RNA sequence: UUUUUUUUUUUUUUUU
RNA sequence: UAUAUAAUAGAAUAAGAUAAG
C-alpha cells in the first residue's frame, strides 16, 4: 500500500489504537511494523503532528532507538523544539520515554522545561495529557509536578475533570510518588461531586491509585470501602482482586465489604487465573487476615491451571502460601517443574522471593534449585544487603556449594558488609548460613563475623 | 501471565530469541508449510557443492531495498558514539574495548536486530542449506558480519571454519555468505581452495601463524607454510579460487574448505554476513555451553533450545 | 469566539463589601462556578479560558483590560491601575497562548491626559457608542472620533456621544444590544436618558427597546454572529419575562455575591475574536449555519 | 560495450575518486538523456550514492545537490545533503549568513539553533547590507517560519530606508513577507502598506498576486489599501489573469467589501474564465462566491460545470467544500453531487476522521444519500474511526449516520461511551448521540443514568423546542430520574407560566412528572 | 474544601 | 570562442494498574 507520510501516521495511530484497546491481535502488530519498516520521512516535509504521531506509533511497537525511522523523528524533534507545541507534547514525551538514548534524555529534559515554563495556560485535556504523559518517562522534575498539581487544583475548583480524567489523573501522580494530600483531595471531591457518572469501571483504577499513593487520611478510605460495597455485585473477577490489592494497600481493617468481597471471589471461582489468585493471595499475606476456605478454594484453583503461571505469579503465590503455613504437596511439585522451565525470567528479586520462599518450606527438587542456582548470577548485581542475604541463605540449605555461584553472591555480601552484617533480625540466619559454610570457605566474611560488624 | 502496561503491549521482547518465529519486516511472512517447494535449488548446484565443496547461488537471495535496510542495519551495530541498544546480547563485538579497529566483526547479532533476525529464515537459503545436509533438520547456530575499514580493511588469514567449532561431535554443518555490498579481489571477496574439503579424509590442518603487522601478501601466503608436499600438488593444478560477488549474492561454503578474505583497498567500507546452519541428530561434545551465557549440555546431548531455533524442518 | 475568566482566590475575597454588604465566599465561588458552566454552555463561545487566581479581589474585574472596537483591540490606559501592570501582562500571555493577537494598539496610551474606562464603549448596529462623564473626557472621545469615525457611503462607522450624569454606572452595564435590533436598557433615570439620545442621534432606524429592572445586571454576545441567548440574573423575573416577550432567549444566573461586591457580569468576562491568519489566499472553514437542503 | 562495462565495473566497486562536481554531471546527464541504463542499473546508483555521500559537497550549490537528492530519491535510495555549519569569524560577512538561510530553505532542512546563530551574527553586521539583500533575508526567514519579529521590523525599517534602490518585485515580496510574519508590528505593516499604495503603478500580475496575499493574509484592519487596489485594477479587470481574479474574490470575502458595485465586475471576469482555473484555485473560487452572496442562476451551472472535469479525482481534502456549497444553494447540482458521491466512496480508506464527519453531516438530510451505498461503508468506517474522532467529529457523524436511517446499536453505544470519555460542553454535541441512541431506543440503563446526569445542568439554557426533543428523546429511551424532569419542567414554567391546557399533552406531562 | 506559588541563589575545604 | 539553469505552502483530533524510601 503506497501512501503518503501523513496518510501512513493517521493508519499507523489507527492500528495503535485498535491493537491498544480492542484485543491484542498479532496479525495488527505485524502489518503496521511492517508498514513502519519501510517508511520514512527523509525528503517530505510534514507537520509535527504527523512526525510526532509516526515516532510514537513505532515507539509503540517494539522500535527500539537504533532504527532510521526513531532517529529521523529525534533529529526533527531536536532541531525543530519550537513546532513542538503543548498538543503534540505528550506524544513526544511518551514515545521519547522507552527510549534511553541521550538524544531522547536531552529532549524529554527539553519538554520539561517547556511544560514547566507554560503549566499556566493549558486547559483539562492538554494538563492531563501532559501528567500522564511525565509519568510514563520516570522524570523527577519535582517542580514542574508541583506547577501542574496547582494547575489542576485551581482547574477542578470549577468542576471541569470528569471520570476518565480523574482516573488517568490519580494514576500519574501516584506513579510519580508524589504524596500531595491536597491534590487528591481535590480529586476525590471533584469524583464525589460526580454523581452516578462513576461507573465501576471507572471506580476500581481510582481506588487502586488512591491506595498506592500511600495517602495517611484514614476517613478518606471509608468512602471508597462503603461505595465499593454498593457496587460489589456488577464485578467480574479482575475487579474484585484489583480491590482485595486495594484495600489491603491502604491497612484498615474493614469487615463487611471483606465479607461481601469473599463472597462475590468464591461466586467467581470458575473465572480467576494465575495473576487474581497471586494478587489475591498476597493481598490476604499483606493484611494479615486469614481466611482458609478461601485459600483452600484459591489452591485448588491454582492446581487447575498453572501454565499461565508467570514468574511474578509464581513468586506471589509461593511467598504467600509459605507464609501462611497452608501448602499443597503436588501444587508446590507442579509449581516447582514449571519454574525450572522458565527460571530465565526471573527478576532480581523475584528470583530471590520464589527461591528462599521455597526453601522456608523445606521443598526441594534437584531440577528447580538448580535452575535457579545457576539463573543467580545474572542478579547478584541488582540486590540489596537483605535480598543477598536470603538468597545466600536459599543456596546454603539448597546445598550448592560450587564456586561459579557462590562467588559473586560473597562478592556482593562483601560489598554491602554494613548492611548486612547489621540487620536488625536475620541474626540466626546468618549464622545457620556460616555454620553451612564453614569459616574457610569465606575467610573476611568470618573475620568481620567474629566481630559483630 | 502478569499484566503488561498499555503503552507496553506491543513492545518487542528484550531478546529477539523469545520470538517463536519470523517478524513481519524483509519479506511478508513465512509461507505455508506445503508452499516450501519454490526454494529448491537444482541438482547440479548439489553436485558442485558436492564436488567443490562451495557454490553461490544462481540468483541474489534479496532485492535491493532489502539490501540497503541489512546494510543500515550493520552501520547501526558498528556505532561508537552512540552504542548500539541490544549491545550486551551479543555473543562478542568487537567494540567490547570502546575502541574499535579497522575491521569490525559482530556475533550474535540476529538477537539484538530486526531484519537480522529475519535474516536467519529466509526460505531461499534456508531450504538449499537442508538440501545440502541430506534434506533434513536445521538449526541455526549462530551468524557474525563483518565490516571493513575505508582503505586499510585487514585481509582475513587462510581459515578453516571447523578449527574452532571442536564442540559439535559430528562434522554437520553449512555456511551461507552473504555479501550487502558489491566485492572484489581489491574490495574483499572470498578467496577459497576449489577442493580442500575433501584433504585428510577430513582432517585439519594446523592453526596458522600470521603477522598482524605486515601486508597482504604473507597473509595469502601463509597457505604454503601450513600445507605438506601431496597438498601443494594437489594445489599446484587448481590454484585457489577468488570469487566475485554482487549485491545479494549467497555462497554456500562446506565447514571444512580452506578459505580467506582479501582486504579492503576500495574508497569505502564493505559488508559482509556469515550465517551457519547446522543439521539435525548433531551432538555436542563436553559438557557447559558452547557460546558464552548459553544453555548448558550434557556430555554427548543433542544440540537444540532457544539459542538454536529450529528454522526449516521437511516433514 | 473566546472567553476569558479569572478564578476568585478564595482566601482574599474581602469580608464586606465596598459600601458595607457583607458576602459568603462559598456562595462566591459556588456561583462562579455556575457562572462559568453557563458560560459553556452558550453554544457560541468556541472556548472558555481560565486564568489562574491572583492574589486580588478587583483583579476578577478582566474586562477594564481591553476594548475590541471593529477589528482593533484596543489597550485602555493605565491611569488609576498602576497595581495591575502585571496582573494585565499575565491575562496578555493568556491570551497569546490562546492564538490571539501578539500584542495591543497603543492609540490611546501615549495620548496626553486621556483618560478613559471600558464599559463606556458600547456596540451598536455599524458602529459604537461612548459615554461622556466623570471617567471618559473629552480627549478620548475626540481622539475615537479621530481613529474610527467614518462618514462615507457604504464604509460609514459612526461613534456616538452619549452624555450622562456624574453619578452613573459604566454605560455598558444599563445599555446593551441584543438579537436582530433588540435593545435593553434600565428603567431609571438613565436608561431613558442614554435611549432618548441615542433616539436622536439615529432618527430614521425604528429600534426595538426592551425595559429592565434597575439593578439587574445582564450580557448579551451581539456581534455579527447572530445569537439569541441573554444572560440575566436570577433574582429579577420581570426582566427575564420582558426579554422573552422580545424573542430571546433568557438564561438566569446566580450574581449575589459579585453585586455585593461591586463586580458585574459584563466586566468578569473578556469576549474576543480570533480569526485564523489565511496564507496563500485561503479560505478556512466556518461553522455549520443555516439548514441544509431547503428544498431537498 | 566493453570500455562501457569496465567504466561502470570501476564505478560499482568504489575505486573511483569523485569529486561533487563529477558526481553533479553524471546525475544531470543520467536525469536529462538517460540513454544508458543508468537510472535502470540499481547497483552503479549505489555505487554513485556511496562517492557522493562522502565527497565534498561544499563545492556544488543547494540547487545542484538539491537535484542530486532528487535524482537518487527517484529510484530508491534515501539521499540527504549534508548541513553546513555556520561560517567561522572570518567569513561572517553579509552574503554568507543569507547563504547558509538560503540553503537551508532550499533543501528542506531547517535547524531553529542554526537560525538562532546565523540572527545573532547578523545583528552586528547589519549596516552591511545591500538594499536586496534585505529583500532577500526578509523573504527566507519568512520562508523559514521564524518566530522573531524584532529583527524582521529592524530589517523592514531598514527596507524602507532604501525605498528608492528597490523594484517593485521586491517592495511587494518584502510586502507579502512581512504579512506572514506573526508577531511583527502594526505600525511597520501601514508603512509598508502606504509605501506599496505609493508605487503601486507599476505592480506586474505577480505583484498583484503578492500584494492581495499580504491583504488576505493582514485581515480586514487593512481596508483602505484594498480599495485603493480595487480602483486601480478596475482598468484592468476584463485583460486580467484568472488566478490573480480568484485572489481578488478571496479578499472581498475577507474584507467584507460593502461596495457591490465593483464585486459583480471582477465576479463576471472571474467567470467568463474559470475553465483556466485547477482543483485548489477553483474551490477558493466556490468559498468566495458564497461567501459574497454571489451564486446566480447561471453562474452556479458554469462553475459546476466546470468542477464536473475536476470531480473525478478530487482530494479528499476538497470534498466537503463543495458539498456544502451545493447544500446551501437551492440550485440543481444532482449530477455534481452523485460524482462527488462516488469520489467520497472511492476515498472511504484514506479519510481522515473530520473529512469523514464533514462528509457524513452534509449528506445528514439529502435525500438522494438515503439509498445509496455510501451509508453502510461510511458507518463501518466511521466504527473504525471512532477512537480518532473528536468532539465535535464524532458529534457530526453521529449526527449524519442517524439523520441517513443507518441503524446499528453496536456503533451508537460506541459514540455514547465515546462521548461519556470526552464530555460534553454544548447540547448540539449531545442531541445526535441522543437521536442516535433512539433509533434503535435501546441501551443500558447506566448509559440513560449518565446521560440524563449529562442533560440535567443543561436544561437551564435550552429553548422550549429543544426542551419538547429532550423529553422525545427521553421518553424513547426510556429515562425515570426524577431530578431531570423536575429541572426540564423548572425550565418550562418560565417560558409558560400557565398550566392551562392550551400547551400540547407533552408539556402537561412533562410538568406532571 | 480552603493550604499553598512570582530570584541573576554559587560561601559546604577533600587530596578520591 | 566557452562543459549547462533549477523553490509554492491547505488539515485541529483525550486510554487507564511497576512487590518503595
Amino acid at each position: 500500500s503506497h501512501l503518503s507520510a501523513r496518510n501512513i501516521a493517521t493508519e499507523a495511530l489507527q492500528m495503535k489504537k485498535l491493537h491498544q484497546e480492542r484485543g491484542g491481535n498479532p496479525m495488527l502488530a505485524q502489518q503496521a511494523r511492517r508498514v513502519l519498516f519501510a517508511t520514512s520521512i527523509a525528503g517530505q516535509n510534514l507537520d509535527a503532528r504527523s512526525v510526532a504521531l509516526l515516532l510514537n506509533t513505532a515507539v509503540y511497537f517494539g522500535m527500539e532507538s537504533d532504527a532510521k525511522l526513531v532517529r529521523e523523528c529525534i533529529d526533527y524533534c531536536l532541531k525543530n523544539d519550537k513546532l513542538i507545541t503543548v498538543d503534540v507534547l505528550p506524544i513526544v514525551v511518551t514515545a521519547c520515554a522507552t527510549l534511553k538514548s541521550r538524544d531522547a534524555r536531552e529532549v524529554i529534559e527539553m519538554q520539561a522545561q517547556k511544560a514547566a515554563r507554560n503549566a499556566k495556560f493549558l486547559d483539562a485535556k492538554d494538563v492531563t495529557n501532559i501528567i500522564s504523559a511525565f509519568s510514563k518517562t520516570g522524570i523527577n522534575h519535582e517542580k514542574l509536578f508541583a506547577f501542574l498539581s496547582r494547575r489542576v487544583q485551581t482547574l477542578a475548583r470549577v468542576g471541569e475533570f470528569e471520570a476518565a480524567h480523574l482516573v488517568i489523573l490519580a494514576n500519574a501522580f501516584s506513579r510519580l510518588r508524589y504524596r500531595d494530600k491536597f491534590l487528591f483531595g481535590a480529586i476525590a471531591r471533584r469524583a464525589m461531586s460526580l454523581r452516578e457518572r462513576v461507573t465501576v469501571n471507572e471506580l476500581v483504577p481510582l481506588i487502586v491509585a488512591f491506595s498506592k499513593i500511600g495517602l495517611k487520611d484514614p476517613k478518606l478510605s471509608k468512602r471508597f470501602a462503603t461505595k465499593a460495597m454498593e457496587y460489589v455485585d456488577q464485578m467480574n473477577a479482575e475487579q474484585v482482586a484489583s480491590m482485595f490489592m486495594a484495600f489491603a494497600y491502604f491497612g484498615i481493617r474493614y469487615d463487611q465489604l471483606f465479607g461481601v468481597l469473599t463472597n462475590r471471589a468464591v461466586e467467581l471461582i470458575d473465572e480467576f487465573n494465575a495473576q487474581y489468585i497471586s494478587t489475591t493471595l498476597n493481598a490476604f499475606q499483606r493484611i494479615g487476615i486469614n481466611n482458609p476456605e478461601l485459600f483452600d478454594n484459591l489452591a485448588e484453583r491454582a492446581l487447575a491451571v498453572v501454565q499461565d503461571h508467570d514468574a511474578r505469579d509464581i513468586s506471589k503465590t509461593v511467598t504467600a502460601l509459605a507464609h501462611f503455613g497452608l501448602k499443597d504437596e503436588e501444587l508446590f511439585k507442579r509449581l516447582a517443574s514449571h519454574a525450572a522451565s522458565i527460571a530465565d525470567q526471573f527478576d532480581a528479586m523475584g528470583l530471590v522471593n520464589t527461591a528462599h520462599a521455597f526453601a522456608r518450606t523445606n521443598f526441594l527438587q534437584q531440577d528447580m534449585a538448580v535452575a535457579l542456582s545457576e539463573r543467580s548470577v545474572y542478579v547478584c548485581r541488582l540486590l540489596d544487603a537483605g535480598e543477598t542475604r536470603r538468597l545466600l541463605w536459599a543456596l546454603a540449605k539448597f546445598q550448592v556449594r560450587d564456586p561459579k555461584i557462590l562467588t559473586p553472591v560473597f562478592n556482593r555480601c562483601l560489598a554491602l558488609h554494613y548492611d548486612f552484617f547489621a540487620d536488625p533480625t536475620g541474626s540466626e540466619e546468618i549464622e545457620e548460613i556460616f555454620d553451612f559454610y564453614g569459616p574457610n570457605f569465606c575467610p573476611p566474611l568470618y573475620q568481620l563475623y567474629i566481630s559483630r560488624g | 501471565k502478569s499484566y503488561v502496561l498499555k503503552f507496553l503491549r506491543g513492545q518487542l521482547p528484550e531478546d529477539l530469541k523469545d520470538v517463536n518465529g519470523a517478524l513481519g519486516c524483509l519479506y511478508g511472512t513465512l509461507p505455508d508449510v506445503d508452499e516450501f517447494g519454490q526454494f529448491v535449488i537444482s541438482p547440479d548446484v548439489v553436485n558442485s557443492f558436492h564436488q567443490f565443496g562451495y557454490v553461490k547461488m544462481p540468483i541474489p537471495v534479496l532485492d535491493h531495498q532489502q539490501i540497503d535496510k541489512l546494510a543500515d542495519e550493520v552501520n547501526e551495530l558498528a556505532n561508537n558514539v552512540e552504542h548500539h541498544p541490544k549491545t550486551e546480547r551479543l555473543y562478542a563485538t568487537s567494540l567490547a574495548d570502546l575502541t574499535g579497529g579497522p575491521l569490525f566483526f559482530c556475533q550474535g547479532q540476529w538477537r539484538a536486530a530486526w531484519g537480522m533476525h529475519d535474516l536467519i529464515y529466509l526460505p531461499t537459503i534456508t531450504v538449499a542449506a537442508s538440501q545440502i545436509l541430506n534434506n533434513s533438520l536445521v538449526r541455526l547456530w549462530y551468524d557474525e558480519v563483518f565490516m571493513k575499514a575505508a582503505r586499510t580493511g585487514p585481509c582475513v588469514p587462510w581459515q578453516q571454519n571447523y578449527a574452532r567449532w571442536q564442540h559439535t561431535k559430528p562434522v554437520n554443518h553449512v555456511t551461507v555468505m552473504i555479501a550487502l555490498d558489491t566485492m572484489n579481489k581489491d574490495r574483499g571477496a572470498p578467496c577459497l581452495v576449489p577442493g580442500s574439503h575433501r584433504w585428510r579424509e577430513g582432517g585439519l590442518l594446523p592453526p596458522v601463524s600470521y603477522d598482524p603487522t605486515k601486508d597482504e601478501a604473507h597473509q595469502l601466503n601463509t597457505i604454503w607454510e601450513i600445507i605438506n608436499e601431496e597438498e601443494g600438488e594437489m594445489l599446484m593444478d587448481t590454484p585457489p579460487v577468488t570469487v566475485d560477488l554482487r549485491r545479494g549474492e549467497a555462497l554456500l561454503i562446506h565447514p571444512l574448505t580452506l578459505f580467506a578474505t582479501h582486504g579492503n583497498r576500495s574508497l569505502d567500507a564493505v559488508r559482509c554476513c556469515f550465517i551457519h546452519y547446522m543439521g539435525e541428530k548433531t551432538y555436542a561434545v563436553q559438557n557447559g555451553p558452547l557460546l558464552p551465557h548459553t544453555t548448558k549440555f550434557q556430555a554427548d546431548a543433542m544440540i537444540q533450545g532457544p539459542f538454536y531455533p529450529v528454522v526449516f524442518d521437511p516433514a | 469566539l473566546h472567553a476569558f475568566v479569572r478564578s476568585p482566590h478564595y482566601r482574599t475575597i474581602p469580608s464586606a463589601g465596598p459600601n458595607g454588604i457583607v458576602v459568603n465566599r462559598d456562595m462566591l465561588v459556588h456561583q462562579f462556578r455556575d457562572f462559568y458552566k453557563t458560560l459553556q454552555h452558550c453554544s457560541l463561545v468556541d472556548k472558555v479560558h481560565l486564568m489562574s487566581e491572583r492574589p486580588s479581589v478587583e483583579a476578577l474585574r478582566v474586562a477594564d483590560q481591553m476594548v475590541s472596537i471593529g477589528a482593533t483591540f484596543l489597550e485602555m490606559p493605565l491611569t488609576g491601575m498602576e497595581h495591575r501592570a502585571t496582573e494585565f501582562m499575565e491575562s496578555m500571555r493568556y491570551v497569546r497562548g490562546a492564538g490571539g493577537p501578539s500584542t495591543l494598539a497603543s492609540y490611546l496610551q501615549d495620548t496626553e491626559n486621556c483618560r478613559c474606562n471600558s464599559g463606556d464603549v458600547v456596540c451598536l448596529p455599524n458602529g459604537i457608542a461612548v459615554g461622556h462623564g466623570p471617567r471618559t473626557n473629552a480627549v478620548a472621545h475626540t481622539t475615537l472620533k479621530q481613529l474610527f469615525e467614518v462618514k462615507d457611503d457604504q464604509f460609514s462607522f459612526d461613534v456616538f456621544t452619549l452624555e450622562q450624569e456624574g453619578d452613573a454606572p459604566p454605560l455598558g452595564d444599563y445599555f446593551g444590544f441584543a438579537g436582530s435590533n433588540v435593545l435593553l436598557t434600565w428603567k431609571d433615570e438613565h436608561g431613558l436618558l442614554a435611549v432618548d439620545q441615542y433616539q436622536q442621534k439615529q432618527p430614521h432606524t425604528e429600534m426595538n427597546v426592551v425595559y429592565l429592572e434597575p439593578g439587574c445586571h445582564f450580557l448579551s454576545f451581539y456581534g455579527v454572529d447572530h445569537t439569541i441567548d441573554v444572560l440575566v440574573q436570577k433574582g429579577y423575573e420581570r426582566s427575564m419575562d420582558s426579554i422573552a416577550a422580545a424573542g430571546l432567549n433568557p438564561i438566569p444566573v446566580q450574581w449575589s455575591e459579585m453585586d455585593k461586591l461591586g463586580i458585574s457580569m459584563r466586566a468578569a468576562v473578556l469576549p474576543l475574536k480570533f480569526f485564523k491568519a489565511n496564507v496563500g489566499g485561503m479560505l478556512s472553514r466556518n461553522k455549520s449555519r443555516g439548514a441544509r437542503w431547503q428544498t431537498h | 560495450p566493453s570500455a562501457l562495462h569496465l567504466i561502470f565495473e570501476r564505478c560499482k566497486l568504489n575505486l573511483v575518486e569523485f569529486t561533487a562536481q563529477d558526481v553533479y554531471q553524471i546525475c544531470t546527464t543520467a536525469y536529462n538523456m538517460d540513454t544508458l541504463g543508468m537510472l535502470q542499473d540499481p547497483d552503479f546508483m549505489r555505487g554513485l550514492h556511496d562517492a557522493f555521500r562522502r565527497s565534498d559537497q561544499t563545492v556544488i550549490s543547494p540547487f545542484q545537490a538539491n537535484l542530486i537528492a532528487d535524482t537518487f530519491r527517484k529510484v530508491g535510495i534515501n539521499s540527504m545533503p549534508k548541513e553546513v555549519s555556520v561560517p567561522e569569524e572570518d567569513a561572517i560577512s553579509p552574503e554568507s549568513l543569507i547563504l547558509v538561510l538560503r540553503n537551508m530553505n532550499i533543501t528542506k532542512q531547517r535547524d531553529e539553533r542554526k537560525i538562532n546563530e546565523v540572527l545573532k551574527l547578523m545583528f552586528p553586521i547589519l549596516d552591511e547590507f545591500s538594499p536586496t539583500q534585505l529583500s532577500l533575508t526578509v523573504t527566507e526567514l519568512a520562508r523559514l517560519k521564524s518566530t522573531n519579529a524584532d529583527f524582521v521590523g529592524k530589517l523592514a525599517k531598514r527596507i524602507m530606508e532604501y525605498n528608492d534602490d528597490l523594484s517593485a518585485l521586491d517592495i511587494s515580496s518584502a510586502a507579502v513577507s512581512l504579512a506572514y510574519c506573526p508577531g511583527i508590528s502594526h505600525n511597520i505593516l501601514y508603512r509598508m502598506m502606504q509605501i506599496v499604495e505609493e508605487r503601486m503603478g507599476e505592480f506586474q500580475p505577480e505583484d498583484y498576486i503578492n500584494v492581495l496575499h499580504a491583504l488576505n493574509t493582514l485581515g480586514p484592519k487593512f481596508v483602505n489599501t484594498f480599495r485603493k487596489i480595487v480602483e486601480c485594477g478596475l482598468q484592468h479587470v476584463e485583460n486580467m489573469d484568472a488566478v490573480t481574479l480568484t485572489n481578488y474574490m478571496v479578499c472581498f470575502s475577507t474584507m467584507d467589501y460593502k461596495q457591490r458595485e465593483h464585486i459583480d465586475i471582477y465576479a463576471d471576469a472571474l467567470v467568463e474564465v474559470a475553465t483556466d482555473l485547477s482543483e485548489k484555485d477553483l474551490v477558493m473560487a466556490f468559498i468566495a462566491l458564497q461567501r459574497l452572496r454571489l451564486l446566480s442562476d447561471t453562474m452556479f451551472g458554469t462553475m459546476a460545470s466546470c468542477v464536473i472535469r475536476y470531480a473525478a479525482k478530487m482530494d479528499p481534502r476538497n470534498i466537503a467544500p463543495i458539498m456544502d456549497i451545493c447544500s446551501t444553494v437551492p440550485h440543481a447540482s444532482d449530477h455534481l453531487m452523485k460524482v462527488l458521491m462516488d469520489r467520497a466512496v472511492e476515498c472511504t480508506r484514506i479519510l481522515t476522521a473530520n473529512q469523514l464527519g464533514d462528509i457524513l453531516d452534509i449528506l445528514g438530510l439529502y435525500p438522494p444519500a438515503r439509498e445509496h451505498p455510501l451509508v453502510q461503508l461510511f458507518g463501518k468506517q466511521a466504527r473504525l474511526r471512532l477512537d480518532l474522532m473528536g468532539p465535535d467529529a464524532l458529534a457530526n457523524a453521529t449526527r449524519g449516520l442517524a439523520n441517513l436511517g443507518y441503524a446499528d446499536p453496536e456503533y451508537y453505544a460506541q459514540a455514547a461511551e465515546t462521548g461519556f470519555r470526552y464530555g460534553f460542553k454544548d447540547w448540539t454535541l449531545l442531541e445526535p448521540m441522543l437521536m442516535g441512541l433512539s433509533i434503535t431506543g435501546q441501551c443500558p440503563p447506566t448509559m440513560v443514568r449518565v446521560l440524563g446526569s449529562h442533560i440535567a445542568p443543561m436544561a437551564r439554557s435550552m429553548s422550549l423546542m429543544e426542551i419538547e426533543r429532550a423529553n422525545r428523546y427521553l421518553r424513547r429511551l426510556g429515562c425515570e430520574d426524577d431530578f431531570v424532569y423536575k429541572a426540564m419542567a423548572s425550565r418550562v414554567l418560565q417560558f409558560v407560566k400557565e398550566v392551562t391546557p392550551e400547551m400540547p399533552e407533552d408539556l402537561q406531562v412533562l410538568l406532571q412528572r
